[PDB]
């Protein structure tokens, strides 16, 4: 129903910024849950930050950012100070709300991913 | 059609009270606008009074407070009061009546019914 | 006396509809002033939504359920659908609204109304999920109580907002009806704002004018005084505590001995003002919805309408009391309603005994200039020119609402020809008694007189009133036709009904 495209990659030295896009192809309902997910080498991926679409947010940290365009369906998080144990492959992922409401940080509840860059 | 008649007038002398009355039968009284005329044996007929079917009343010059008009409904009947009779009034009488007309009112003609009139009489 | 009966009856009407548009200004600077004050992404108070339907189109429930996922209030629990189906024809409801929330359908055999255990957890267990429930067909009113019951499980659930299943809601609708909860401690229903969207014909825009000229004058007045007579259908909210302790009266509801199946959205909000409970409407929240198009189920839903304002009268009354100092202007409107009928009728007899052409002439005029008074009113406030329309409403309420109160009056106490004659025999005789009023008026004053000013103002009087009429009705023709008296919202519906 709805694809999730991500822009953005390659290789920055740890003093440096960047910036990731992820492309909505849908509906998002203006209650869908957006997350970014980042997997490491050798572990399973751990939670990033997550905003709604109609508002609200949340991190982990400070250091990075949420925001969204909400006209033409875009998410960009953008990374500040970037350490070298942070580097890792992200990935773009939507929650939907037809099952239920409340929100929880767990990736298995998220139906809808997206590809890695980097 | 509706048929006029009049009743009353006689000789009465200056200052006096006297009343005339004209009965109409037809199918709508209140539906005929009536009118009162005088024809002195000098000149011709000239227009007097007269109430139209809305209880509009109209008076002629020189009778316009010493004449008062009114009608009835019930009976079909119309009545002209008269007040500080004058010798240049003795004259006769006619109750004319009119349905359908256009915006004169004080001409012989626009009156398509007539009376056969009273003839009233005034003495110093 | 003719004269003094119109002066008195233009009097009355400016006077009241003054001093409501002054009490609607006076309570939406409160709103606003209120809102002003509202913290940036305020979701204190946790709202499930309930909505019950019986046989919808499933376009309009579609897109109900999507207008309700296109809601930006985070801080909703869970959605409630109850439908009163339990046949194979209401499984189309059941389809679509798994195509939009979820797959969990629960289809119980029994009534939780007619059930010994009422409790919610009969027949639900998870709270976290949106779950729908089918019953076989019983009333909006048993649909709701299921609802009701559902949303009183969860502890954590402050206020219920309760959506037909052909209603469109606004981004902010939810906040906008939730908001004033938390205001005022009193406060414990809202209501708001309901919006036709199809206009499309003669009667749904006269019916569309009627809608937002009432919501904005009359609801906003009472809630002024915080004293709303009957809450929003397509568009309302109430407090969980309320509703758990009033819901047995209202599905208890007795008249003379026999149960009370319609009059839904007032029985409760009288039971609410029997408690002394505040309640506050705001016009900040819009919802759309449908309006009936043909004059018969017109007809029948203001019977029905009228039925519900009669029987809730007497109760309304006997509780305005318990306001106190409140109240007062909510009797002063239920007496306004009851004497204005009354003379209303009163004068529309007199104006048939006598047939002074004097008389039609100068009550055409008046009402004609409250007409003009009215939807200039309306066109100011909602920055429109289509609100003129609102003059040709004199017709449709001639028409529609005297046989309506007629029947109900009729009805309410003691094969397909006796059925038939209960709904529209009545209108027929007032429209047959009108005809012969009128035609009896034209024959007795059969003549003509240009001599007269008084009869040459009525017939210009006439002349203009139906040469405006005609205007009127040729500008309506033309707006049809050039589609500008479409409502923009219409557009989209069927501009994805076509591509569908
Ligand atoms: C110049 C610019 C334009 C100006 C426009 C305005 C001025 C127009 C011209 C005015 C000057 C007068 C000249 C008019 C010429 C045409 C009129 C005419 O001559 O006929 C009038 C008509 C005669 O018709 P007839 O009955 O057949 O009698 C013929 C007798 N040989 O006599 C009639 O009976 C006609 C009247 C018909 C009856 C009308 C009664 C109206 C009553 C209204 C009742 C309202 C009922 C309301 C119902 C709802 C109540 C709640
Ligand atoms: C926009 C508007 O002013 N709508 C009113 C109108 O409804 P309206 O004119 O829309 O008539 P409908 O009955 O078709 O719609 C009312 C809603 O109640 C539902 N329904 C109907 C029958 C039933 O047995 N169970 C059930 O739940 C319908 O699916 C529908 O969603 O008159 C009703 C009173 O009768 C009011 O409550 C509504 O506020
Ligand atoms: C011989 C036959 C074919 C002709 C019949 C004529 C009548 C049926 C028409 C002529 C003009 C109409 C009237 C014009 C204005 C009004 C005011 C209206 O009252 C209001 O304005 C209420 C306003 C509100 O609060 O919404 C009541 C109907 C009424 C009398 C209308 C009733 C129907 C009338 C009398
Ligand atoms: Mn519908
Ligand atoms: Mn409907």
């Amino acid at each position: 129903q709805v694809q999730l495209v991500e822009s953005g990659g390659g290789l920055v030295q740890a003093g440096g910024s960047l910036r990731l896009a992820c492309a909505a192809s849908g509906r998002i309902f203006s209650s869908d849950t957006l997350a970014w997910f980042r997997r490491a080498p050798g572990k399973e991926r751990e939670f990033v930050a997550a905003s709604r679409w109609s508002g609200g947010g949340t991190d982990y940290k400070g250091r990075f950012t949420f925001s969204r365009d909400n006209t033409r369906n875009t998410m960009c998080l953008e990374m500040n100070s970037l350490k070298p144990e942070d580097t890792a492959v992200y990935y773009c992922a939507l929650r939907t709300a037809r099952d239920s409401y409340y929100y929880t940080r767990n990736p298995t509840g998220y139906d809808y991913w997206g590809q890695g860059t980097q | 059609q509706v048929q006029l008649v009049e009743s009353g007038g006689g000789l009465v002398q200056a200052g006096g009270s006297l009343k005339v009355s004209c009965a109409a039968s037809g199918r709508a009284f209140k539906t005929y606008r009536m009118a009162w005329f005088r024809q002195a044996p000098g000149k011709e007929r000239e227009f007097v009074s007269g109430i139209s079917a809305l209880e509009t009343t109209y008076y002629a010059d020189s009778v316009k407070g010493r004449f008062t008009i009114s009608r009835d409904n019930t009976k079909n009947t119309v009545s002209l009061q008269m007040d500080s009779l004058k010798p240049e009034d003795t004259a006769v009488y006619y109750c004319a009546a009119r349905r359908y007309g256009g915006t004169d009112y004080t001409t012989t003609g626009s009156y398509d019914y007539w009376g056969q009139g009273t003839q009233v009489t005034v003495s110093s | 006396s003719a004269v003094w009966g119109i002066s008195v009856y233009g009097v009355f009407v400016l006077g009241f509809y003054i001093a409501q548009i002054v009490f609607s200004e006076f309570n939406r600077m409160r709103l606003s002033d209120w809102i002003s004050l509202r913290p940036d992404n305020w979701n204190a108070t946790r709202v499930a939504v309930i909505i019950a339907g019986y046989r919808e189109d499933p376009f309009m429930f579609k897109k109900c359920l999507e207008s309700v996922r296109d809601s930006e209030y985070g801080n909703v629990a869970r959605l409630i659908c109850v439908i009163d189906g339990d046949e194979e024809e209401d499984l189309k409801m059941a389809e679509i609204y798994k195509q939009v929330y979820n797959d969990n359908v629960k289809k119980p055999g029994v009534v939780l109304c007619e059930s010994e255990n009422k409790n919610g957890s009969t027949i639900d267990s998870d709270v976290s999920k949106n779950i729908c429930i089918l019953q076989p067909h019983r009333g909006k009113r048993e649909s709701l109580y299921t609802g009701f019951q559902l949303a009183s499980m969860d502890p954590s659930v402050h206020a219920v907002v309760l959506i037909d299943s052909d209603t469109v809601l606004e981004k902010n609708a939810i906040l906008e009806v939730v908001y004033p909860l938390s205001c005022d401690p009193n406060i414990k229903a809202v209501a708001g704002e309901c919006k036709i969207w199809n206009t499309d014909t003669i009667l749904s825009m006269l019916v569309s004018w009627r809608y937002f000229s009432a919501f904005n004058v009359e609801r906003g007045a009472q809630s002024l005084w915080k004293t709303v007579q009957c809450v929003g259908g397509p568009l309302g909210a109430y407090t969980i505590d309320i509703i758990n302790e009033i819901k047995d009266p209202w599905i208890t509801q007795t008249f003379l001995g026999n149960k009370c199946t319609y009059g839904d959205n007032r029985r409760l909000t009288n039971e609410v003002l029997m408690r002394g409970k505040k309640i506050v409407y705001t016009p900040f929240a819009v919802g759309w919805s449908d309006s009936p198009t043909n004059v018969m189920r017109y007809i029948v839903q203001q019977t029905r309408w009228s039925k519900s304002w009669c029987r809730e009268i007497w109760y309304t009354l006997g509780s305005a009391w318990k306001h106190g100092f409140s109240g007062i202007y909510l009797a002063f409107e239920c007496m306004y309603q009851i004497m204005y009928f009354f003379l209303v009728m009163y004068l529309f007899s007199y104006i048939a005994i006598k047939a002074d052409i004097r008389a039609q002439t100068a009550t055409v005029l008046v009402s004609t200039l409250v007409t003009i008074i009215k939807s200039s009113y309306l066109a100011l406030r909602a920055k429109n020119l289509k609100a003129f329309y609102f003059v040709l409403y004199t017709y449709v309420y001639f028409f529609c609402m005297i046989p309506a109160r007629i029947t109900a009056m009729f009805t309410m106490f003691d094969a397909r020809v006796w059925l038939w004659a209960k709904q529209f025999l009545i209108t027929y005789m007032w429209w047959a008694g009108v005809l012969a009023a009128g035609v009896y008026s034209i024959v007795d004053n059969w003549y003509f007189d240009w001599a007269d000013i008084q009869y040459r103002f009525a017939l210009v009087g006439i002349c203009s009133y139906l040469v405006f009429v005609s205007i009127v009705l040729v500008i309506y023709l033309i707006g049809k036709i050039t589609t500008w008296n479409y409502t923009p919202l219409q557009k989209e519906l069927i501009e994805e009904r076509y591509l569908h």
